């Protein structure tokens, strides 16, 4: 199937450049124009340009020249946005999606890449089971969770039994707290019955940290 | 314009 | 640049209605080579990537829903969900590309559905974040509607104020609920100096408060 693989989440300080990929597959990259949008709450989108992956030029918008530079390895059929001159008005969701020609729609977005323009530095989370117990039960099913403590910047991603719990998961938005360190929860509700005999792990990624921790989560 | 910017480039 | 604006910001409907919603340009969007106007739409779940709904204000992309139809010419277009399902709850985007390509601020589809009473769990702190001095312990409320819900956090029945946080999800794509995590942080020292942590929640659903609590240490 289409894919486009964008890299990962990175926080970068005020001034700084960053670069981004986006790797096409499940099709030949040369036939389809390569958009970078930016996303940066969710009511908004802003374009920043088109390349040819073909030739290897673009178009930019006037908002974003000289700020954006696109380009390709078409070796590795990856496609790359750099950024210079970063401000905190940088910071947004990056999107790549592809164009057939100049009359088609966006028909195929990559999954976005996340930058934070921060002067604050990164921090890990801790990761806490939130245990299920009695007071956690609600007739014959039990609520079990980890809680991803006092971590910068967004975003952690967790995931339950390396993705093969998704039913009944609620990941939360995280808040902000007064120290500027983001929390999150996350949680299912699963069969009381069963308790004993499966295994809850959440996993939880924090990029910008290296923090990849694997918590389980048992009856207190 | 920038209309036919993006005319001449997806030629 | 040619302005998109989106009409109305946000609505909400129950599955089976139909719903409309308007993006008009500041200027005409028909490129004249092929008579075509390049307006797009775009479906945007929760936590997901845009998805192309519509090109040329009027073509269905393949794969979409025949209950989605893009209509309109010269500056007004219009995005029409025939019969509104659950998981069509969305951000949905215009997009003229006739120009420096401008996007609509967006129209959030939101779904109605009967009332639900959350589910309530309470957490205490794990052992292991004890053993660094701080006690965050966890109200959940899950799978209820209308998304108003209040928590009180209560220790040894003494209101709490200035030590707690909370979230709620994005809407269910499935069965139209919302969730809520609320969060109260103590230090160590003043955790252990209380036996009933408790958590109180109002909610549409429910007639009283509904009250789960732990003893601490137990």
């Amino acid at each position: 199937e289409v894919q486009l693989q964008q890299s990962g989440p990175v926080l970068v300080k005020p001034g700084a450049s960053v670069r981004m990929s986006c790797k096409a597959s499940g099709y030949t990259i040369t036939d389809y124009y390569l958009n970078w949008v930016k996303q940066s709450h969710g009511k908004s989108l802003e374009w920043l340009g088109v390349l040819n992956p073909y030739s290897g030029g673009s178009l930019y918008s006037q908002t974003f020249k000289g700020k954006a530079t696109l380009t390709v390895d078409r070796s590795s059929s990856t496609a790359y946005l750099e950024l210079n001159s970063l401000t905190s008005e940088d910071s947004a969701v990056y999107y790549c999606a592809r164009q057939l020609g100049r009359g088609n729609g966006l028909d195929y977005w990559g999954q976005g890449t996340s930058v934070t323009v921060s002067s604050v530095s990164t921090k890990g989370p801790s990761v806490f089971p939130l245990a299920p117990s009695s007071k956690s039960t609600s007739g014959g099913t039990a609520a079990l969770g980890c809680l991803v403590k006092d971590y910068f910047p967004e975003p952690v991603t967790v995931s339950w039994n390396s993705g093969a719990l998704t039913s009944g998961v609620h990941t939360f938005p995280a808040v902000l707290q007064s120290s500027g360190l983001y929390s999150l929860s996350s949680v299912v509700t699963v069969p009381s019955s069963s308790l004993g005999t499966q295994t809850y792990i959440c996993n939880v990624n924090h990029k910008p940290s290296n923090t990849k921790v694997d918590k389980r989560v048992e009856p207190k | 314009d920038f209309q036919d910017e993006l005319d001449e480039f997806f030629k | 640049n040619i302005m998109m604006t989106q009409s109305p910001s946000s609505l909400a409907v129950s599955a089976g209605e139909k719903v409309t919603m308007s993006c008009k340009s500041s200027q005409s969007v028909l490129h004249s080579s092929d008579q075509k106007n390049y307006l797009a739409w775009y479906q945007q779940k929760p936590g997901q990537s845009p998805k192309l709904l519509i090109y040329w204000a009027s073509t269905r992309e393949s794969g979409v829903p025949d209950r989605f139809t893009g209509s309109g010419s010269g500056t007004d277009f219009t995005l029409t969900i025939s019969s509104v399902q659950a998981e069509d709850l969305a951000v949905y985007f215009c997009h003229q590309y006739l120009s420096s390509y401008t996007f609509g601020g967006g129209t959030k589809l939101e779904i109605k559905r009967t009332v639900a009473a959350p589910s309530v769990f309470i957490f205490p702190p794990s052992d292991e974040q004890l053993k660094s001095g701080t006690a965050s312990v966890v109200c959940l409320l899950n799978n209820f509607y209308p998304r108003e819900a209040k928590v009180q956090w209560k220790v040894d029945n003494a209101l709490q104020s200035g030590n707690s946080q909370e979230s709620v999800t994005e809407q269910d794509s499935k069965d139209s609920t919302y969730s809520l995590s609320s969060t109260l942080t103590l230090s160590k020292a003043d955790y252990e100096k209380h036996k009933v942590y408790a958590c109180e929640v109002t909610h549409q659903g429910l007639s009283s408060p509904v009250t789960k609590s732990f003893n601490r240490g137990e």
